[PDB]
C-alpha cells in the first residue's frame, strides 16, 4: 500500500558513472523480493535480475551475467511492521540499445511458488546513452484558447522545445494546479534535440484569482524554468466570454 | 476519611446471589419472582443505631 | 549561547531505568481463528 | 522473444475477449506459471492474474485466465474503454527468472469518436529576435490515434522540416499528438501563409496563420 | 527435525508459523514479601491457560492445535486471497487486523456448538 | 468454487503489551553466602543451570523504557 | 437465535433448559485484607471447575455437554416415563429427587469406562 521511489538518471556516453537507486515505503523490506526490468524500444520488455534483501540472493538473466551489479542497503524501521530502506543498480558496459527508461518492483508476497513476482512498481528513470552533449529546454508560454464558447472553457499551458536529453519535468505553481493538465510527447528532430508541449484546462473565469507558474525543472543541465503563463487570450471565439 | 462509599458484594466464578424482585416482601418464604445477578446494588457502609 | 550539564540523580527510579532499558513484558494470547478450505466432519 | 502472443484482437462493449499466450516446451506450459499485466505504454503496470487464474488483490472479477498444456487464455468480460490497452504475460517458477511474451494491443471495438482540436502556434515575438521561426501544431481528443500531418507552404507542400509525434493516449481516454514545422522565417516569409494539415480518417482538419497579419 | 523456539515464529509467515504450534502450547503452562509475589504469578498462569482452555473446550474442538468449524467466513472481516494471507502474513499482523471483529466470532463459534450436539445426539 | 470457513488454533505466537507480577531469581551460588539473610533473597527461587535466548528472528517491536512498568514494580519491590 | 441468559432455563422444563447449555458453562469459569479475600475466592473457583471437570474426563466423555453411556436406567431412580419428565420436570425438581441415588450412579460410571477402554486397545 505504500509506494516505491525511482531515481531519475543521467544522461550518459559509452562511459561514465552508472546507477540508479530506489527508495521504499510503507512495507516490510526485507520480506519481498526486489525485481528489475528494462524497457527498449528495440528488444522489448526484458527482465534483468532479483535480489532478496533478507538474504541477498541475486538471480541475473545471462544477458545481464557479466555487466550488471545489484545492491540492497539496511532498513530502516518506522513501526512494528512497516520500514524504509533501499537498492541500488550499477550497468556497465554501456551500449546504444540501452538506451530508454527501465524500473525497480518488488515481490508480491513472502512465502510460496510465487515469493517475488513483481506486485508493486515504481515510478521510472530514464535513460539515454549517448555520445551528444547535454541541452537545456526553452520553455516558452503558450496562449489559451477556447474549448467551449457555449461551455465556458479554455486552456493554457507551456511549450518545452530543443532540449536534449529526455526528460523534462513541467509542474505548475509549484504543485497547486494539477486538475486539467495534459502533457504531450517530445518528439525527436533530425538534429538531436527533443520538443514536447503541455497544456493545462482551466475555467475562463478565473484572470485575477490564481497565479499559474509553469515549473519546467531539467535535471541534466540544472535548470528551473519558472514561467508566468497570461490569463489574457488571443482567440477570436473565446474573447466572446470575457 | 469515613464516608461510607457504595461497596457491592460480588460471588467468585461457579457461583450465584439471587435477588429476589418482589415489592410486598417480607424477607422470608418463597419470593414469587426471583432475578440472578453477580454483584449487589451499590450497599454503602451507614452504620448507626435506632435510625 | 551555550548550554551547561549538572549532576541530578533526584529520583530512585531512573537507577533502575539505566539497566531495565532493554526488557518489556507481555502478554501471551495463544487463540488465533483463522481462515481455511475446511469443514468440520458430520 | 521466445514466448508467442496473438498479434491483436478485438470485442465489443458489454462483450468478452480472449488473449493466447502461446510458445515452445522450454517456456510453457509444462512445469511452468503464468501472469498477466495490464501494460499502458508509458504508464506504470498493474498486476490483473497471478498463479494462472488467482486475480492479484484489488483486481475485480471481471477479468479471469486458463492454462492448457500449450498455452494460457486471457478473458475480459463486459469490456471497458480503458482496458483499450496493451497487456504482457510471463510465465515464471518458484526458482528461475520470468520472461515475458510479445505483446497483446486490445482493440475494443463499438467506441464513439471524436473531432481533433487542432491549434497552431506562430514563432514568437523573442524567437523572431533570436532569430528562430518554428510553427508549432497541437493535436488532441481525438479517437482513434492515428493522424497524418502534411505541411504546405503557400499551398505548395513543403519536404524539408516536418516534425511530427506519435499519438498518445490522454489521462481522459483519448488520442493526442504535437507536430512542428522547423523551417527558416525567411522560408515563410516568400509564403505569405503557412497551414498544418491533419488527415484522420478520411476527415482532415487544417489550420493556417496568416503571418502578414 | 525444525525447532525454531518458543515464540520463534512469531516474525514467519503464518504458513510457516503453522509449522510450530506445540512449542508455544508446551511453554505456555511450564508445570514472605516475594511469597506472595510468587504465589499471585503461578495463580494468574493456570487462570490465564484455563480461560482459553475452556474457550477450546466450549467450541468442541477440545483438541490441541488446528479446529476446524462450519462457520462462513463472512468476507467483511478482511478479504483477502488465501495465497494473500498464509504465503505473505504473520500472526502478529493477522490478529491485529482481525482484532476488531475477533469477539463477534467467538460469540458466533459459541451456540453453533451446542446445536451440533443436541440434535446429533438424537 | 469455494467459500472460507474458520479453523481455531491453539498457541499461536501472538502476544500484546501488558504488564504483571514478576518474580526474582537468584545465582545458585548466592544461596550459599547466607549471612542470615543477605538482603533479599532467602526466599527466591534459583536461577537455571542452562538459561536460553530465542532471537526472534523477522521480529520487530517497539520498545518505551520510560513507559515501563518492571521500574516502576522493581523500585517498589 | 435463542439466548435467554445464564440460568435463565433453571424454571424452563428440562426438555427446554437442554437448548440452552452453552451458557451456563461459559459464566462457570469467567476467566491487604481484600487481597486474600478475592484470592481465596479464585482458587475456589478453579477447584470447584476442575473436580466436574476431572469426573467428565473419567467418565470417558471429555467432551463437552451432552454425553451418552451404556448404564441401564435402574428404574426404582424415580420411575416416571420419558415424556413424564422432559416435556414436564425442571432440573431443580429432577436433581432433588434423583439426588438420594446420584453418588451411586457416579460411583457406576467410574469402573464401566475403564474396562472399555482396556479391551478397547486391546
Ligand atoms: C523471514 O522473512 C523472509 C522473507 O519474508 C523469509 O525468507 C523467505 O523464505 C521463503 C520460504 O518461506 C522463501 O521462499 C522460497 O524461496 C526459495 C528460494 O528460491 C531459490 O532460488 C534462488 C535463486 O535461484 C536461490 O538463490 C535460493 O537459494 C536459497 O535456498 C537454499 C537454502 O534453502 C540455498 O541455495 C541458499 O542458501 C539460499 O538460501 C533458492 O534455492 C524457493 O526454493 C522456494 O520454492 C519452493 O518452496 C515453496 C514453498 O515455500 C514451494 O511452493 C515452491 O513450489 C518450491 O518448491 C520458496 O519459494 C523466500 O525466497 C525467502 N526470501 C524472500 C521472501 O525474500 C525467511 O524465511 C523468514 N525467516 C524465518 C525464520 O521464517
Ligand atoms: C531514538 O532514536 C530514533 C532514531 O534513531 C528516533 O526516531 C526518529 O526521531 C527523529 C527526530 O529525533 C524523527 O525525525 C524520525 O522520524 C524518528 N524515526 C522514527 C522511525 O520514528 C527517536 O525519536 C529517538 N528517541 C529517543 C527518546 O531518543
Ligand atoms: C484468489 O485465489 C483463488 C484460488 O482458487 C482464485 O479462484 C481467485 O480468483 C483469486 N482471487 C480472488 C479475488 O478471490
Ligand atoms: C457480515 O459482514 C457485514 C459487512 O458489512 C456486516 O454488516 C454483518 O453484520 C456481518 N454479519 C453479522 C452476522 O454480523
Ligand atoms: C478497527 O476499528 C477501528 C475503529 O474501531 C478502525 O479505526 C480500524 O481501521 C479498524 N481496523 C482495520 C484493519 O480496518
Ligand atoms: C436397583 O434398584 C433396586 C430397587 O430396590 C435396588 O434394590 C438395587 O440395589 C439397585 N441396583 C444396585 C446395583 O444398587
Ligand atoms: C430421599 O431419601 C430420604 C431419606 O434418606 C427420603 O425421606 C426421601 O423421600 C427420598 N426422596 C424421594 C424422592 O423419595
Amino acid at each position: 500500500q505504500g509506494q516505491l521511489v525511482q531515481s531519475g538518471a543521467e544522461l550518459k556516453k559509452p562511459g561514465a558513472s552508472v546507477k540508479i537507486s530506489c527508495k521504499t515505503s510503507g512495507y516490510r523490506f526485507n520480506f519481498y523480493h526486489i525485481n528489475w526490468i528494462r524497457q527498449t524500444a528495440g528488444r522489448g520488455p526484458e527482465w534483468m535480475g532479483w535480489i532478496s534483501p533478507y538474504s541477498g540472493d541475486k538471480n541475473l538473466a545471462p544477458a545481464f551475467q557479466d555487466r550488471v551489479i545489484m545492491t540492497t542497503d539496511t532498513e530502516v524501521p518506522v513501526t512494528s511492521f512497516t520500514s524504509t530502506g533501499a537498492a541500488y543498480m550499477e550497468i556497465r558496459n554501456l551500449k546504444f540499445d540501452d538506451t530508454g527508461t527501465y524500473f525497480c518492483a518488488k515481490g508480491l508476497l513472502r512465502d510460496g511458488s510465487s515469493t517475488w513476482l513483481p506486485y508493486l512498481w515504481g515510478q521510472g528513470t530514464l535513460l539515454t546513452v549517448s555520445s551528444a552533449s547535454t541541452k537545456g529546454p526553452s520553455v516558452f508560454p503558450l496562449a489559451p484558447s477556447s474549448k467551449s464558447t457555449s461551455g465556458g472553457t479554455a486552456a493554457l499551458g507551456c511549450l518545452v522545445k530543443d532540449y536534449f536529453p529526455e526528460p523534462v519535468t513541467v509542474s505548475w505553481n509549484s504543485g497547486a494546479l494539477t486538475s486539467g493538465v495534459h502533457t504531450f510527447p517530445a518528439v525527436l528532430q533530425s538534429s538531436g534535440l527533443y520538443s514536447l508541449s503541455s497544456v493545462v484546462t482551466v475555467p475562463s473565469s478565473s484572470l485575477g484569482t490564481q497565479t499559474y507558474i509553469c515549473n519546467v525543472n531539467h535535471k541534466p543541465s540544472n535548470t528551473k524554468v519558472d514561467k508566468r503563463v497570461e490569463p489574457k487570450s488571443c482567440d477570436k471565439g473565446l474573447e466572446v466570454l470575457f | 476519611s469515613f464516608e461510607p462509599i457504595p461497596i457491592h458484594y460480588c460471588a467468585p466464578a461457579g457461583f450465584a446471589i439471587l435477588k429476589c424482585k418482589d415489592k410486598k416482601f417480607n424477607g422470608t418464604g418463597p419470593c414469587p419472582s426471583v432475578s440472578t445477578v453477580q454483584c449487589t446494588h451499590g450497599i454503602k457502609p451507614v452504620v448507626s443505631t435506632q435510625l | 549561547t551555550t548550554e551547561t550539564f549538572r549532576p541530578g540523580g533526584g529520583d530512585m527510579r531512573d537507577n533502575w531505568r539505566s539497566e531495565l532499558y532493554k526488557y518489556k513484558v507481555v502478554k501471551i494470547e495463544p487463540l488465533g481463528v483463522a481462515p481455511t478450505r475446511c469443514k468440520r466432519r458430520v | 522473444s521466445v514466448l508467442t502472443q496473438s498479434a491483436s484482437v478485438s470485442g465489443s462493449l458489454g462483450q468478452s475477449v480472449t488473449i493466447s499466450c502461446t510458445g515452445p516446451n522450454s517456456v510453457c506450459c509444462s512445469h511452468k506459471s503464468i501472469s498477466w499485466y495490464q501494460w499502458p505504454p508509458g504508464r506504470a503496470p498493474t498486476l490483473i492474474i497471478y498463479e494462472d487464474n488467482e486475480r492479484a488483490p484489488g483486481i475485480s472479477p471481471r477479468f479471469s485466465g486458463y492454462k492448457s498444456y500449450w498455452s494460457a487464455y486471457l478473458t475480459i468480460s463486459d469490456l471497458r474503454p480503458e482496458d483499450e490497452t496493451t497487456y504482457y504475460c510471463c510465465s515464471y517458477t518458484h526458482n528461475s527468472g520470468c520472461v515475458f511474451g510479445t505483446g497483446t494491443k486490445v482493440s475494443v471495438l463499438g467506441q464513439s469518436k471524436a473531432n481533433p482540436s487542432v491549434t497552431l502556434f506562430p514563432p514568437s515575438s523573442e524567437e523572431l529576435q533570436a532569430n528562430k521561426a518554428t510553427l508549432v501544431c497541437l493535436i488532441s481528443d481525438f479517437y482513434p490515434g492515428a493522424v497524418t500531418v502534411a505541411w504546405k507552404a503557400d499551398s505548395s507542400p513543403v519536404k524539408a522540416g516536418v516534425e511530427t509525434t506519435t499519438p498518445s493516449k490522454q489521462s481522459n481516454n483519448k488520442y493526442a499528438a504535437s507536430s512542428y514545422l522547423s523551417l527558416t522565417p525567411e522560408q515563410w516569409k516568400s509564403h505569405r501563409s503557412y497551414s498544418c494539415q491533419v488527415t484522420h480518417e478520411g476527415s482532415t482538419v487544417e489550420k493556417t496563420v496568416a503571418p502578414t497579419e | 527435525a525444525v525447532f525454531l523456539g518458543f515464540l520463534g515464529a512469531a516474525g514467519s509467515t503464518m504458513g510457516a508459523a503453522s509449522m510450530t504450534l506445540t512449542v508455544q502450547a508446551r511453554n505456555l503452562l511450564s508445570g514472605t514479601v516475594w511469597g506472595i509475589k510468587q504465589l499471585q504469578a503461578r495463580v494468574l498462569a493456570v487462570e490465564r491457560y484455563l480461560r482459553d482452555q475452556q474457550l477450546l473446550g466450549i467450541w468442541g474442538c477440545s483438541g490441541k492445535l488446528i479446529c476446524c468449524t462450519n462457520v462462513p467466513w463472512n468476507s467483511s472481516w478482511s478479504n483477502r486471497n488465501l495465497s494473500e494471507i498464509w504465503d505473505n502474513m504473520t500472526w502478529l499482523q493477522w490478529d491485529k487486523e482481525i482484532s476488531n471483529y475477533t469477539q463477534i466470532i467467538y460469540g458466533l463459534l459459541e451456540e453453533s456448538q451446542n446445536q451440533q450436539e443436541k440434535n446429533e445426539q438424537d | 468454487a469455494e467459500n472460507l470457513w474458520v479453523t481455531v488454533y491453539y498457541g499461536v505466537p501472538v502476544w500484546k503489551d501488558a504488564e504483571t507480577t514478576l518474580f526474582c531469581a537468584s545465582d545458585a551460588k548466592a544461596y550459599e553466602t547466607e549471612k542470615h539473610n543477605v538482603w533479599a533473597t532467602h526466599a527466591c527461587v534459583p536461577t537455571d543451570p542452562n538459561p536460553q535466548e530465542i532471537h526472534l528472528e523477522n521480529v520487530t517491536e517497539e520498545f518505551n523504557m520510560w513507559k515501563n512498568n518492571m521500574v516502576e514494580q522493581m523500585h517498589t519491590d
